[PDB]
């Protein structure tokens, strides 16, 4: 009944973007969005690995954004953003100095009943338009409301207009764009006041209409001037063309016009379809046959416009200009094909990003050739796991054999991304998983060094309790027993000095000087007590003994010789940590490399000195309680602390401290605030985590550069993770469960070994291991992104052989036309002009994919008829008498043919198996091979295919068959009448879960002794159901389902409740609103919690998340949470969490909704909460934070798979 | 691929239950009803059915 | 009413439904 | 053979669904004949409504007796069409290939009300006589009752599988008690014979049109009994009176050749009027995936086409279903209508393919 959403993968896949003064009006900043998340970029130029995107700041929100737009307020340092939510929301926000997050300056809320007119099922999203000028901005809410705000508080009270009260009656608005010069703000609309259909074209021929209102902020008047009323009927969106010509150009599905307020109207005819269609007077554009459809356009400088087509190809439109700046004619060039674009920016001039939900949304660059005729080039490409179709679950090929006897499955997900050019598939897997090439049994020694001895690693420093190990590396790796290094006793670091020239060492006695195995000198060191941590820099070495002494070393060049500089330091409390700190991309700029140091107190302060001298420069007051932002002034404990650089060429540094079994990690950005003369210009920002520290010092954070390129962080102990930031400049934290917890590690670069490195296993094993080299750990998941260039529909592991089938789909140009005469079918050719488009016929083919190497299986690709859609593919469990269980686990397809309306449509079974061969030599992948066993026509559409204890389970039509498989044929065995489609079945234990695309789920059972099939309980409202799932509980089953308004719901069969019928009824028992549609659904058990099961799935706009069960008393301790979560925090673009997470019904029925599925991602705030605020929320609620931490954390720890 | 993984055939649901017994079936109205097309009833094979005739299960 | 501004966070609009064998509980007084 | 397939449409839009997010992003159809397999279903395009507007021709189904017809209604599936006739008959027409299924013979009168319920599993089916018979949905006849002494004209139906309304010609509008077949209370003051009555689809309201022009429409209240409003709306003869599903708006046809919306939270004002029948108004059906547009029957066999926010019409012809059409019923998928005449026959009527001329008898007739 009671679970809790959690998301594991960001959604990727942009739908916004714009150019504008984020962060100053110094630069401008592309600032993308897309579902419920918004992303702000920089442009680097001097790239290590050539320009490339770096992202400056990530922003995720309580709502999906529908248009977004941008105007400098008067007086404002930056641009702010508008922001647009479903149903009427908007919301003004700049970004916030000082912090770093987003600050809402103005919010509108227009959604009332008198706006809606009485729809209920609202289908227009609102849409904002700015200015050129910025004098007004105007959203179109309800598509019969305009919604106007006055700019000059920085606000002016907004008031509505209302469309149909205007003149022309304008009743149903395509698009609006506000235009250049007309002193005031003028705004055009496309419009249809009379609307028509495209097959619905020979009663109303062109119905498309222009009103360039003119708005009065102060006298809120607006009187309709300059209309048009004899534009094509099917005109998709205008552009307002700029200043210096002026005017507006006109998108058309088959023309193009550009229409002025004094110039007379010309367009252009783009195919021969506007014929009998078009009575507008167009022209023929020469050698250009092409439609605007769904095609992305945005203006470079003035008279030159880059349009992005459907099938992503690239034209530039030239407005051929007269002398009087009036548009004469048109020029189109086929430049080069790019992504299936969303979205359309130029950046700084040359330059061009291309936002894509499906494909990799990316940058290009633009110059001319030696008219003017351009050439577009990649500069950067931005990774979009897409519009996640189908989706399988299946083995890795390549685990090592040290990690074969783990307990837990070992398992990675194939998803069905992207669309038809950019058709794909993705190789998503969340944790690291090593590739140990050689194991040892090292007992005793816990802490691990390796120095660069003459980049490869030389030596390998093990410290043991009462010894220390030598380990000479190279060809062969091999134990030492010569002088230099001390092995009389323990090291407490072990590092080099200068830059790889020099190796020092740090006894608890004292340190040794080391040019490789020769030693140059010592110097002892009383220091009080005992040595206990050590942290170096290039010259400087920094030694902390166990009672708060601190003194530091130097290197002088002499041959070089470390010098003691005894630091003036006012000890007010004892020193607790260290760490020291190098600028290479300095922001530390404090009013060439710049060194710093840093010092944690146990009063709870932190002090930044700048390392030559000893001036205090930064200083946070309370610093162990792990506040949002650190902000200059000048317990839980800290135990260590690690600042360190990460990026394009050391560019942005980061905190990562221990506090009390709990990481908390901070990035860094500059900040000016002019309240004294030596201090750090930089605060620190907390961000975000999914991992925790719960079950003479070692070391949990070890910063590495260059293991496989990348560098970063490993944090080592209970829950191993590895911190990445690669040139993205995004925050990568992926883990590392096999192999359990880790406690040492140390990067080793060698010959037998390539870039990788080495750790210790908790039961003190050494390790060389080496990263997979087919994975990008770049992506929030490690990914490796298969390019299929064609559309992958369906993917399913066939468990025996080990591979994935894939369904796959081309665009091919239609040639025929089904007729039908009464006995047999009759093909029209298609014969038009010269001057025509074809339309885009579908042939659909099965692939076959091995997880060695991810290229499809050559001789085996099972191809279809030429009509025929694959409408199901899933590994099917059919019972066999020859293995040694029942089961045996073939592929089978469910396909039929579309050819129109007027032809039937009859469907096939394909039931195929992958069976091992013999390989052809010179091609080791061609040992698989498809074997069709059952391949014949049925009496209607196959439109979903399950498995019932090994009976094929088949949808045909208006019913539901069950099939069994005899030696080459099917039997019938049972039907049912059932719904209109039934396009989704699912199955567990004679229990089938069917799915109606417009009426509900509906389930069934089957009885084994009886060959029969019944009926047993359905939903009876109307629900447009997507794809179904179970819900599993230790002795409950729920019943998942994913719907077309974003709304997860869980139903339950319960015959002794009286609000049904007597087993008659299904009663909903869980209301959920996920951010985007679902059709992909996974099921495994989690890592109380004794039989239950993780319900995963990918979402359509390219995120992953869970529901994971639980008792009702653990639910109703974290609602009284997310109750105090939701009102007493600050929320982005001031949405509501609640709200947001609503069931959104838009009609009304009775069937109140039942919310008892709570917000992981809210109560993922209740984490980055400072200690001090933690209890204060915890103590409203009648709790301690104890409680709430061991709620939140073990729904983290069982979820931890893939 | 999801029985391998997360295998149920050990778990007793209270779908399986509820369906044995049938827990609360209540009587069918209007006597002159058909329901060809419903569950076959186990309790008229082996023990007494009970409400034999009115029964929203059908009885071979 | 239209333009805002503990925290200025947008309303959740909620409305359970009361049943009745006949359909939702109605009053007299919203129909004349 | 001459089929209009639903199939290979749903599969599309389920195609176009993984890569779409709205209509805005859907590609345009092309009006050629070419881009056939580019159609959805009328979910599949959510705004532009203008798509279920059926005015292409399928096929007329006429009987072997030639008797009128009054009540069309499709089976909740979609599966087929249950006909019933001045002569008490149901001729049960399947809803791919319209060819024939099989006929019955319901009541000894003819048959003035069909509705099936809110779930799939009875059929309220009143006559001429007074007769109200329930049905299984494999068309079994369950138990009869006689629930008016004169000729029954409409049913509606609660918002649940419980209580049911009735309207005949002696004026009364009585409420029903489903399983116990109990008179459960008698709404009175209404004037003359009552011919249509639609429950509210959530709030249990009954709504009555009448004859008499001086109570012409009644609200009701089927707890208490209580005449609850009334509306001066028509001159004459209330035909039918129909709601929509999100409980907001009332459609009321007439004999004074005119068809009114009514927002029922606003009683006191009037939304707009549909003018543009040249006969009587007759019969009105909601279409059940696009709210604001419906189609209006005439008297004069005109079939029109309206939508809520537009003045004139959408687009019908005159002389398309000729005599008096009585009743209309959209396929649960809004791609096919069907219309029931005074005369003998029953039309289909199907949404128009990209690319035709249309120079049909029931178009522009070229
Ligand atoms: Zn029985």
């Amino acid at each position: 009944m009671y679970a809790v959403y959690k998301q594991a993968h960001p959604p990727t896949g942009l739908e916004f973007s714009m150019y504008c003064n984020f962060f100053n009006n110094s630069e401008r900043n592309l600032v993308v969005a897309g579902t419920s998340q918004l992303y702000v970029y920089r442009l680097n130029r001097d790239a290590e690995a050539r320009e490339k995107l770096e992202l400056a700041a990530s922003f995720s929100f309580f709502g999906n954004v529908m248009s977004m737009a941008s105007v400098q307020l008067a007086g404002a340092k930056r641009d702010a953003l508008l922001l647009s939510f479903k149903d009427a929301k908007l919301s003004v926000v700049e970004y916030d100095p000082g912090t770093h997050d987003l600050k809402t300056l103005s919010l509108h809320y227009f959604e009332e009943p008198e706006l809606r007119d009485g729809f209920v099922q609202n289908v227009h999203t609102p849409r904002v338009r700015v200015d050129p000028d910025g004098r007004c901005a105007a959203m179109l809410v309800y598509g019969t409301r305009l919604v106007v705000l006055p700019f000059r508080s920085s606000f002016l009270p907004s008031y509505i207009i209302d469309v149909r009260a205007l003149d022309e009656k304008l009743l149903n608005i395509i698009d609006l764009q506000f235009l250049h010069g007309y002193y005031e703000p003028t705004l055009l609309i496309l419009f249809e006041p009379n609307q028509t259909w495209p097959g619905r074209v020979a009663v109303r021929q062109d119905t498309c209409s222009i009103v360039a209102i003119s708005l009065n902020i102060t006298q809120k008047v607006h009187p309709v001037i300059w209309s048009l009323t004899s534009l094509p009927f099917d005109c998709t969106q205008a552009l307002a063309v700029p200043k210096p010509i002026g005017g507006v150009v006109v998108f058309a599905v088959n023309s193009l016009l550009y229409l002025n307020q004094s110039v007379p109207p010309y367009g252009v005819a783009l195919n021969s379809l506007t014929t009998g269609t078009t009575a507008f007077p167009l022209r023929t554009q020469e050698g250009v046959r092409i439609t605007l459809d769904c095609a992305q356009a945005t203006f470079i400088s003035y008279d030159k416009m880059v349009i992005s087509l459907k099938g992503g190809e690239i034209y530039v439109l030239t407005l051929i200009t007269d002398g009087m700046r009036s548009v004469r004619a048109f020029h189109f060039d086929k430049a080069a094909a790019s992504v299936l674009t969303t979205s359309m920016v130029t950046m700084e001039p040359g330059y061009l990003f291309l936002g894509s939900r499906l494909g990799n949304s990316l940058l290009l660059k633009y110059t001319e050739k030696l008219l003017a005729t351009y050439s577009f080039e990649v500069c950067d490409s931005i990774l979009n796991i897409g519009p996640c179709a189908n989706a399988a679950v299946g083995e890795p090929a390549f685990l090592s054999e040290e990690f074969q006897n783990s307990p837990e499955p070992d398992l990675e997900i194939v998803v069905c991304s992207g669309h038809g050019k950019n058709g794909a598939l993705s190789v998503l897997q969340k944790s690291i998983r090593p590739q140990v090439v050689t194991t040892f049994e090292l007992p005793g020694c816990y802490d691990m060094w390796t120095v660069i001895a003459p980049r490869r690693h030389g030596f390998l420093i093990l410290s043991r309790e009462d010894s220390t190990m030598i380990l000479q590396t190279g060809q062969e790796i091999m134990e030492l027993d010569t002088s230099g290094f001390a092995t009389q006793g323990p090291t407490v670091f072990a590092g080099n000095i200068g830059d790889n020239r020099y190796i020092v060492q740090v006894s608890p006695l004292g340190i040794r000087l080391l040019e490789g195995v020769n030693q140059l000198h010592f110097i002892p060191v009383d220091l009080g007590a005992p040595i206990v941590q050590c942290a170096v820099a290039d010259p400087y070495v920094v030694i902390m003994s166990a009672e708060g002494h601190v003194t530091m070393f130097l290197l002088k060049s002499d041959h070089h010789r470390l010098a003691l500089h005894k630091p003036p330091l006012h000890h007010q409390s004892k020193v607790i940590t260290l760490c020291l700190y190098r600028d290479l991309s300095g922001m530390f700029t404090t009013e060439e490399p710049t060194h710093w140091c840093l010092l944690v107190r146990e009063n709870g302060t932190m002090e930044i000195y700048q390392l030559p001298d000893w001036r205090l420069v930064f200083l946070v007051k309370n610093f162990p309680v792990g506040q949002r932002v650190l902000v200059d002034s000048s317990l839980p404990l800290v135990k260590e602390v690690l600042l360190v650089a990460l990026g394009s060429r050391q560019s942005r540094p980061y905190l990562l401290v221990h506090v009390d079994q709990e990481l908390l990690i901070y990035e860094a950005f500059p900040h000016d605030s002019q309240l004294g003369q030596g201090n750090l210009k930089v605060r620190f920002k907390k961000v975000p985590h999914n991992i925790n520290f719960r079950e003479g010092r070692v070391a949990r954070f070890r910063y590495f550069e260059d293991i496989y390129g990348y560098s970063g962080v490993f944090i080592c102990g209970p829950s191993p993770h590895w911190l990445l930031v690669t040139g993205r400049g995004a925050l990568r934290l992926h883990p590392m469960a096999i192999d359990g917890p880790v406690d040492s590690f140390a990067p080793f670069h060698n010959v037998n070994c390539p870039r990788g490195f080495l750790y210790f296993n908790r039961q003190g094993e050494l390790r060389i291991s080496v990263l997979p080299a087919y994975l990008s750990y770049d992506a929030p998941w490690p990914v490796r992104k298969i390019p299929l260039r064609c559309t992958a529909h369906y993917v399913a592991y066939h468990v025996e052989s080990k591979v994935y089938a894939v369904a796959t789909s081309t665009n091919t140009p239609c040639a025929r036309i089904p007729r039908m005469t009464g006995e047999e079918k009759e093909f029209e050719t298609i014969e038009r002009d010269e001057r025509y488009i074809h339309p885009q016929q579908e042939a659909f083919s099965i692939q076959l994919i091995s997880p060695v190497s991810w290229e499809a299986i050559p001789n085996a690709r099972i191809e279809l008829q030429e009509w025929e859609h694959v409408t199901c593919m899933k590994t099917v469990s059919l019972r066999s008498e020859e293995t040694v269980s029942g089961l045996k686990g073939y592929v089978a397809a469910g396909t039929c043919l579309m050819q129109g309306e007027e032809v039937t449509c009859r469907g096939r079974i394909l039931i195929m198996d992958v069976i091992e061969v013999v390989p052809e030599p010179g091609q080791p992948l061609t040992k698989n091979k498809f074997k069709v066993l059952y391949e014949k026509e049925q009496k209607g559409p196959v439109t979903a295919l399950c498995h019932c204890n090994g009976h094929l389970v088949s949808a045909i039509g208006q019913k539901i068959f069950l099939w069994s498989l005899r030696a080459s044929e099917l039997t019938g065995m049972a039907f049912i009448d059932t719904q209109l489609y039934i396009h989704q079945m699912i199955s567990v234990k004679n229990f089938i879960l069917a799915a109606d695309v417009m009426k509900s789920i509906s389930l069934l059972r089957y009885q084994e002794e009886s060959k029969t099939l019944s009926l047993v309980s359905r939903d009876a409202k109307p629900l447009e159901v997507y794809s179904v799932d179970f819900m599993v509980d230790n002795a409950q089953l729920g019943f998942l389902v994913s719907d077309r308004d974003r709304n997860l719901m869980v139903y339950m069969y319960l015959p002794e409740a009286k609000e049904s019928f007597g087993g008659m009824r299904l009663l909903r028992r869980a209301d959920f609103h996920v951010g985007a549609h679902v059709n992909t659904f996974w099921r495994t058990p989690c890592r109380v919690w004794e039989n239950k099961h993780i319900t995963w799935f990918a979402t359509l706009d390219g995120g992953i998340g869970l529901l994971l069960p639980m008792q009702e008393k653990t639910y109703r301790r974290l609602l009284m949470l997310q109750n105090a979560l939701t009102t007493m925090l600050p929320h982005h673009a001031g949405l509501n969490p609640r709200a947001f997470r609503m069931l959104h019904v838009d009609r009304r029925t009775l069937q109140n909704a039942v919310r008892n599925v709570l917000d992981g991602e809210l109560l993922n705030r209740y984490l980055y909460l400072s200690t001090m605020e933690r209890s204060e929320l915890a103590k409203k609620i009648g709790t301690t934070p104890d409680i709430i931490l061991d709620d939140l954390l073990e729904t983290d720890r069982v979820t931890a798979h893939f | 691929m999801q029985e391998i993984i997360a295998s149920v055939d050990h778990i007793k649901f209270d779908l399986e239950i509820a369906v044995e017994q049938q827990l609360g079936a209540q009587p069918l109205p209007f006597p002159g009803m058909d329901k060809s097309g419903a569950a076959v009833c186990e309790f008229f094979l082996k023990a007494a059915c009970g409400k034999g005739g009115m029964c929203p299960f059908r009885h071979i | 009413k239209h333009d805002l501004m503990s925290y200025p966070m947008f309303p959740a609009p909620e409305e359970r439904i009361k049943w009745d064998e006949y359909g939702e509980i109605i009053k007299p007084e919203d129909f004349l | 053979r001459k089929t209009i397939d639903y199939n290979p449409s749903v599969i599309k839009y389920l195609e176009n669904r993984i890569w779409q997010r709205d209509q805005r992003d859907m590609r345009a159809i092309q009006p050629d004949a070419g881009y056939y397999n580019d159609l959805v279903p009328p979910i599949g395009m959510l705004n532009n409504p203008m798509n279920a507007v059926t005015t292409k021709f399928v096929r007329t189904s006429t009987n072997k007796v030639k008797c009128p017809v009054f009540v069309v209604r499709w089976t909740p599936e979609g599966r087929r069409l249950v006909t019933g006739a001045s002569s008490g008959e149901f001729t049960l027409w399947n809803g791919l290939t319209f060819n024939f299924e099989t006929i019955l013979q319901a009541h000894d009168s003819p048959v003035r009300a069909m509705t099936w319920s809110h779930n799939d599993m009875w059929m309220l089916t009143a006559d001429h006589g007074g007769y109200v018979k329930y049905w299984q949905s494999n068309m079994n006849n369950v138990k009869m009752f006689q629930a008016h002494k004169e000729a029954i004209r409409e049913a509606s139906f609660s918002p649940t599988d419980n209580k049911f309304a009735t309207c005949s010609d002696d004026g009364t509008v009585r409420i029903w008690d489903f399983l116990r077949c109990h008179e459960e209370r008698i709404l009175r003051g209404h004037g003359a014979d009552v011919k249509c009555v639609d429950w509210h689809p959530t709030k249990g309201l009954v709504v009555s049109g009448s004859k008499d022009s001086q109570q012409p429409i009644k609200f009701w209240d089927p707890k208490t009994g209580q005449s609850l409003a009334t509306l001066h709306a028509h001159k004459n003869t209330v035909m039918e009176v129909k709601l929509n599903l999100n409980g907001n708006w009332l459609l009321t046809a007439s004999r004074d050749h005119l068809c009114k919306l009514f927002d029922i939270r606003n009683l006191k004002e009037e939304l707009q009027v549909f003018r543009g029948h040249k006969k009587e108004a007759t019969a009105v059906a909601w279409h059940p995936v696009h709210e604001g547009l419906f189609a209006s029957g005439g008297s004069d066999g005109s079939l029109l086409f309206w939508h809520v926010g537009v003045e004139k019409e959408v687009g019908g012809m005159e002389m398309a279903h000729e005599g008096m059409i009585w009743s209309l019923a959209w396929h649960p998928l809004g791609h096919i209508l069907c219309s029931g005449s005074n005369d003998h026959t029953s039309k289909f009527w199907t949404r128009n393919r990209p690319g035709d001329k249309m120079r049909d008898r029931y178009n522009l007739n070229l």
